[PDB]
RNA sequence: GGAGGUCAACAUCAAGAACUGUGGGCCUUUGCCUAUAGAACUUAUAACGAACAUGGUUCUUGCCUUUUACCAGAAC
């Protein structure tokens, strides 16, 4: 990991939240974490069924 | 050979010559490159601005009596090198080479050092001096 | 270490870079009787030096 | 119709000097297919071959430089960059591979070729490919970004042979259905199409001045003039079939390779054959081996460079004794077509 | 000689090759079938040459790895030499290993000369708990 | 290995290529082909 | 004459930008928000009386963009406005040229019955075996002898 | 009922069909820059070049002439 | 990946679908540009009329004259014009020359024995039976004459 | 007006040891020479990240029926 850098991509400082965030469809708010563990494992069990 | 047999070059060639490494068209390299080899400045704009107004030192130069010749020796990593640093940076107002880090340094900045050689094996080799005008 | 094919006794091995040695030209310049063998050259020299 | 005729006797067209054989070169396992030669400085040649291999001849001495292989198929195709240091190679693998001429390694793969694709020119100033082949479609490759842009619904059979202008048309196009056609890629539509062709177009070359194309068939070479699109000449050939290639000395010398190991040189105005020739086969060869593949002139034009199918490539040097002591050729005889 | 060296290298490729699935007790009967053919014939020379030593280890390590694809695995753990070397009385495959030893690694550059000795061991072959095997050419005796 | 080896010397190797010559002579290319390529010279010396 | 110099550069120049279009047109379709970092009311209807404004919706970035866009295939027409006249400028030719049956050993894959000589040397000795056998018949009653 | 082919598929059909939008392997970006140009022996019974062919060549003849033992 | 699953899932799978050559077409793909070629040539050589009957017919005497090649029968055609068999031996020679030197190259890339396909063996085998009686019945011949 | 924000947009971040502006002279804008002002962030056991993944092509290998999936080195 030392012998092959990478000096990664300028122009990257777009992100995939920051493009997310700003649609109407995407709301934010706090919560325990558990409970996010919880709920996207029920989002994808809907998923893949 | 009969064939043809008198102006006719008739050659069968295999293998090759021309390494197949080399660049069969030569790169333009506009600008010439040290920072291999060692790591000097090349411009006239570049040079650091001595506050000292250096015009005024090379007036010294007349009198033989003023300028003086001092040279520095000793054993290994008694601290010689960034010595010179020392007077240099306290003669110089703005020196190019200075990280934020070096400036306030954990890492001692090596003015001197000069050598790429010098730079990575952690030593001083090839002597290398300076001129400055400084008050007793 | 890597680009010389060698190992510190506690470090990593790795593969050669340069895979053939084969080649030898058969010549007299490095040969046994032209050669004194003092210190046996120990790695870590070729590592160091 | 016979004023015409009194108007072909009064020209006795540009004097020219005749073309002998300089140096043979062995070399290739294979077939030579095609040959491109460097545009700028002239020291070298990239041939392609029926071995799959490249291998890049130095003009001067003639001897071996590099093999770039690479290619698991023959390859049909290749043309050098003018203003990259790029070479663009291409095959019968359905595939138009980069080459960087720097560091020697493929660079880009350009993809979606349905079969072979035999031919490959460089537009001059847009940095873009035209690629062509047994798609019977022309397709105008983004250089950069490895897009087949453009498209050109066209031809009713395969495309042989296809080259690139700078004004318009900015491709013309040769195919086996016996036409030619003078493309506009913008609006991508035939501009103009060329149908006095009988047979199968296998070869095309440009002018390199007067802005006109030399266009190629069994057994009648004819010119075009680009632009209007007229025919201007036409050039004297009994039966040459097959004419495998054509290339334009800078001086108005028109080359034809022959298949039948024939080479018929022209004069490019006239229309008049000042000389025809005929190549050795080889040591071990068939009298069937012996024909002409490929061929180019350098940047100056002073030396022809012909792959065989014998494998090898020969080059034919023009004579400089010659003036008009003898040379004179047929001596511009036309018989009533 | 390197041609029969070659030789026996190109039959142990031959084995492995001919024999897409023969089950098992097949393979290792044609290898000891084969193994046994070149230590009876050679039998003092072999100790004396490095390639033959490198090529018997690749060689069995190779077809062991051949029995071992033929379930799934590479895995050392779940073949201890157990499984390949009890004799058929007892339900093992029952092939018999040559190649445990180890292997004489003395100085490249110098052993191209002077032929120095044997002054080091590669291991030849390997385990989990290292047991010992017999190896065939300790129960042949020598020519002279 | 190389010292244990036979030796490269003029006097050894004229030897071997003389003999190889000879009886390279006597058998006639129509029976059989003797080579030089194929064949082992071996000599043994007070330098070998 | 060759095109001048400034016709180029203009051709050039609007070749050029189309492509662009065209490039830049693709990069921002498929499905990579990474490829795109490559890269007006407009419309008087009719009369214009009522004129327009056109403004895009933002997509829901998980929903499909482009939701009509479905691989089908297509057969187009060839709309023939004009024709191209096709203007170009034997018989015992055939005698030569004419290409007989191709019969093979190998095969014959729809059964056609063929006549077997459909189906089915010159140079002599060289004098050398009769120097040979000679030599070896004299020599032979030599050595008997 | 094989056959060999008399005829090939021009691209004009492709060309008529829509896009897919398919993302491939090989065409994500990629080299995304230009690069512009600027007593013993009195008893013996006896007294004391290329050609154009695969297989009538020299090297042919040794080839076979080893690998075939 | 679940970029192409899903809009595959709901957009179907791209009609075009091109497929490169690889390892294990390629030979067809030799056969096929092959063949064509000698379409183009024999086509071009005839003076004016026939087609699809003597292309078929053609193509087949080139079939034949290979098998005949690889048998070293010298394929003699009773009657058949010249130019055509100058061009059938011509292509014959072509596909010759490149089948022995993957003949050669095959061979001495499994005398290294790195990662040769089961039948590459076999097949490879078969080609140097082929040439090794090639140059016993040469040998022979040529000792006649 | 000050302090902040797990807020956003737009710039800039790998190079002749390297930036920008300006004054003056020559060529004829570029470019060269000379004078002057200001240089945030990142760099010498070299770099934005005191951390550390994957993919594509091309070669060399390693497993070895073939392809995905792979073995470990290199270049781009
Ligand atoms: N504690 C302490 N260490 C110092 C001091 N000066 C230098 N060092 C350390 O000593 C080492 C030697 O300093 P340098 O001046 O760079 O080395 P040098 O004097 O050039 O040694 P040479 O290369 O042989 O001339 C450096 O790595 C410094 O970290 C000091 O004043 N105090
Ligand atoms: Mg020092
Ligand atoms: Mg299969």
């Amino acid at each position: 990991n030392e012998l092959h850098p990478t000096l990664p991509t300028n122009h990257n400082k777009t992100k995939l939240l920051k493009s997310l965030k700003n649609t109407k469809y995407f709301q934010q708010t706090t919560i325990d974490w558990v409970e996010a563990g919880l709920q996207l494992c029920r989002q994808g069990h809907n998923m893949l069924n | 050979e009969h064939p043809y047999g008198k102006e006719v070059e008739v050659l069968m060639e295999t293998k090759n010559t021309q390494s197949p490494q080399t660049p069969l068209v030569e790169p333009v390299t506009e600008r010439t490159k040290l920072q291999e080899h060692t790591i000097f400045t090349q411009l006239k704009k570049n040079i650091p601005k001595t506050r000292y107004n250096r015009d005024y030192m090379l007036s010294m130069a007349n009198i033989p009596e003023r300028i003086i010749n001092v040279g520095v020796i000793g054993p290994l990593h008694s601290g010689k090198t960034s010595l010179m640093d020392l007077l240099v940076i306290d003669s110089h107002k703005r020196i190019p080479d200075m990280s934020k880090n070096v400036e306030l340094g954990w890492k001692p900045l090596r003015y001197l050092d000069n050598l790429k050689q010098e730079i990575d094996r952690g030593l001083s080799i090839k002597l290398n001096g300076s001129t400055l005008l400084c008050t007793d | 270490g890597k680009a010389l094919n060698n190992a510190i006794p506690g470090g990593p091995k790795f593969e050669p870079l340069y895979p053939r040695e084969e080649e030898e030209d058969y010549n007299e310049f490095n040969s046994i009787d032209r050669v004194i063998f003092r210190v046996p050259i120990r790695s870590e020299y070729k590592v160091a030096f | 119709i016979v004023n015409r005729y009194e108007k072909l006797l009064s020209q006795r067209p540009e004097w020219h000097a005749p073309w002998k054989l300089s140096r043979v070169i062995n070399g290739h396992l294979g077939w030579v297919r095609c040959v491109a030669i460097d545009p700028v400085d002239n020291e070298w040649f990239i041939t392609g071959s029926n071995d799959t291999t490249m291998k890049v001849w130095d003009l001067a001495t003639g001897k071996l430089k590099t093999t770039l292989a690479g290619h698991v198929m023959t390859v049909r195709d290749v043309a050098v960059s003018d203003r990259h240091p790029y070479l663009f190679s291409v095959s019968e693998d359905k595939t138009v591979k980069c080459w960087d001429l720097e560091k020697n390694q493929i660079i880009r793969d350009y993809y979606g070729h349905l079969s072979g694709v035999r031919t490959v020119s460089i537009h001059p100033t847009l940095d873009l490919i035209a690629t062509a082949g047994r798609d019977s479609v022309i397709k105008l490759w983004d250089m950069r970004t490895r897009i087949p842009v453009i498209t050109l619904v066209g031809h009713k059979g395969p495309i042989n042979q296809v080259q690139c202008t700078p004004v318009d048309p900015q491709v013309v196009s040769s195919s086996t259905d016996a036409t030619v056609r003078l493309w506009d890629v913008v609006a991508g539509k035939t501009m103009k199409v060329l149908t006095h062709h009988k047979r199968s177009v296998r070869a095309t070359a440009l002018h390199p001045k007067e802005f006109s194309v030399a266009s190629a068939c069994t057994d009648d070479i004819r010119s075009w003039g680009l632009a209007e699109g007229s025919l201007l000449t036409n050039f004297e050939s009994e039966k040459t079939g097959i004419i495998n290639t054509l290339s334009i000395n800078q001086d108005d010398v028109l080359f034809a390779g022959g298949d039948n190991g024939v080479l018929s040189f022209y004069d490019y105005k006239s229309g008049h054959k000042y000389q025809s020739l005929a190549t050795r086969e080889m040591v071990g060869s068939l009298e069937g081996e012996r024909s002409v593949l490929c061929s180019t002139f350098d940047k100056t034009g002073l030396r022809l460079i012909t792959g065989e199918a014998d494998k090898s490539i020969k080059i034919w040097k023009q004579d400089e004794t010659a003036t008009k002591e003898s040379e004179p050729g047929l001596a511009w005889n036309p018989n009533l077509s | 000689s390197e041609e029969e060296i070659k030789k026996f290298d190109s039959r142990i490729r031959g084995i492995l090759m001919a024999s897409g699935s023969t089950t098992f007790t097949k393979v290792a009967a044609k290898w000891n079938t084969s193994l046994i053919s070149l230590f009876t014939y050679f039998r003092e020379a072999i100790v004396a040459t490095e390639p033959l030593l490198d090529i018997l280890v690749k060689g069995e390590t190779r077809i062991q790895n051949r029995v071992k694809l033929g379930l799934n695995s590479k895995m050392p753990t779940r073949f201890p030499p157990a499984v390949f070397y009890t004799p058929k009385e007892l339900g093992g495959l029952g092939m018999i290993s040559a190649s445990h030893i180890l292997i004489p690694a003395s100085d490249l550059s110098w052993s191209k000369q002077t032929d120095t000795g044997i002054t080091h061991f590669r291991a030849g072959m390997t385990h989990e708990d290292e047991k010992l095997i017999p190896t065939i050419f300790r129960y042949i005796t020598t020519w002279e | 290995p190389k010292d244990s080896r036979m030796r490269l010397i003029r006097q050894d190797v004229n030897l071997g290529r003389a003999v190889f010559w000879e009886i390279q002579s006597r058998v006639p290319t129509s029976l059989t082909s003797i080579k030089w390529e194929n064949a082992f010279v071996s000599v043994y010396s007070k330098n070998n | 004459p060759l095109p001048t110099k400034a016709e180029i550069q203009e051709c050039t120049a609007r070749t050029k930008s189309y492509i662009q279009r065209l490039v830049n047109a693709k990069l921002a379709n498929s499905n990579n928000r990474a490829s795109s970092r490559y890269v007006a009311p407009a419309n008087l209807l009719l009369n214009n009386s009522h004129h327009i404004e056109v403004v895009s919706k933002q997509m829901d970035p998980l929903l499909p963009r482009f939701v009509g866009k479905k691989a089908r295939k297509v057969v187009a027409p060839t709309e023939n406005d004009e024709v191209v006249p096709v203007l170009h400028m034997g018989e015992a030719d055939p005698n030569e040229w004419k290409i007989p049956a191709a019969v093979s050993n190998w095969k014959n894959p729809n059964g056609y019955t063929v006549a077997l000589e459909r189906r089915v040397e010159n140079n002599t000795i060289n004098d050398g075996f009769m120097k040979l056998s000679e030599a070896l018949e004299n020599a032979d009653k030599k050595a008997r002898q | 009922s094989h056959r060999p082919q008399l005829e090939a598929r021009s691209g004009a059909k492709a060309a008529a069909y829509t896009p897919t939008g398919i993302e491939h392997a090989r065409l994500l970006p990629g080299h995304t820059t230009l690069k512009y140009r600027k007593s013993w022996r009195k008893g013996t019974a006896f007294g004391r070049g290329y050609i154009n062919d695969m297989t009538k060549s020299e090297y042919h003849q040794e080839f076979l002439h080893k690998h075939v033992r | 990946y679940i970029g192409n699953l899903i809009t595959r899932q709901f957009e179907g799978r791209s009609n075009e679908i091109v497929k490169t050559t690889t390892k294990q077409r390629l030979d067809a793909y030799y056969d096929l540009e092959l063949r064509n070629s000698v379409m183009d040539d024999i086509l071009e050589m005839m003076p004016e009329s026939i087609r699809q009957k003597k292309a078929r017919t053609i193509l087949q005497h080139l079939s034949e004259a290979w098998r005949c090649w690889k048998a070293n029968i010298p394929w003699d055609v009773p009657g058949m014009p010249a130019p055509i068999k100058k061009i059938i031996e011509r292509y014959i020679k072509s596909k010759a020359d490149a089948w022995v030197s993957a003949a050669h190259y095959n061979r001495e890339r499994i005398k290294r024995g790195a990662h040769v396909e089961k039948t590459m063996v076999k097949k490879n085998l078969g080609r140097l039976t082929r040439l090794w009686i090639k140059n016993e019945q040469e040998r022979q011949r040529q000792i006649q004459k």
